[PDB]
Formats: structure tokens, sequence, C-alpha cells
């Protein structure tokens, strides 16, 4: 997942 | 069809050609999240619209077996093969309701  | 959880959320897509969240549908702000059943089939997906506006923001299956990662205590995120979805949601307690009810789905799946 990516991040913030 | 049952909504069977909601919760407020600021509903998000990466961009991955510029490594950035953009809002879903287009602008910001909170939506309504919605898990619905389905009788029959035995299905769940993820509704969301827009508190303002209610524009359709978000509208996407729960396959079995969905990955769900809660990133920070206020927002989770998961993927299909098109896009990655992000919910920003209002509050902790907000966060960890959606978040059981989607862990409680993927195991009635
Ligand atoms: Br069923």
């Amino acid at each position: 997942x990516p991040p913030x | 069809e049952q909504s069977i959880c909601q919760a407020r959320a600021a509903v998000m897509v990466y961009d991955d050609a510029n490594k950035k969240w953009v809002p879903a549908g287009g602008s910001t702000g909170f939506s309504r999240v919605h898990i619905y059943h389905h009788t029959g089939n035995n299905t769940f997906r993820v509704v969301g619209r827009k508190i303002q506006d209610h524009q359709v923001v978000i509208n996407c299956a729960i396959p079995k077996g969905l990955k769900y990662n809660q990133a920070t205590q206020t927002f989770h995120q998961w993927r299909d093969a098109r896009q990655v979805y992000g919910l920003n949601f209002g509050s902790k307690e907000d966060a960890n309701v959606f978040a059981s009810a989607m862990m409680h789905a993927l195991e009635v799946l």
C-alpha cells in the first residue's frame, strides 16, 4: 500500500 | 441490500503517476461511507456519498480476502487493480467502527  | 455500518470520512484515491492522494469524485469533503450487504449471494460493498450534495464518490466491491490496511488511527486504505482507496475518518471512533465492520464482513465472506 502507498503511504498516507 | 442493507447498510451494516456507516462512518464519516473524506474519501481519497491515490494518483500513482504523481505519488499523491486526491479527493474521490473531484472535491474534498466528508462523505457518509457505508458497508452494504446483499443477501442471496452474500456480497458486501463500500458505498460513499458526499454529505453536501450526495455525490457518489466510492462504490466498490469487497472481495473475499481483501487486505484492509489501518495505516494510521484515522486513515485506512485498500486497493483493487485500478486504484487505491483511502478513508480519512473524522475521528478514531469512526475509524474503529468501520474497520471492525469491515473485518467482520471479511469473516462472513
Ligand atoms: Br447471504
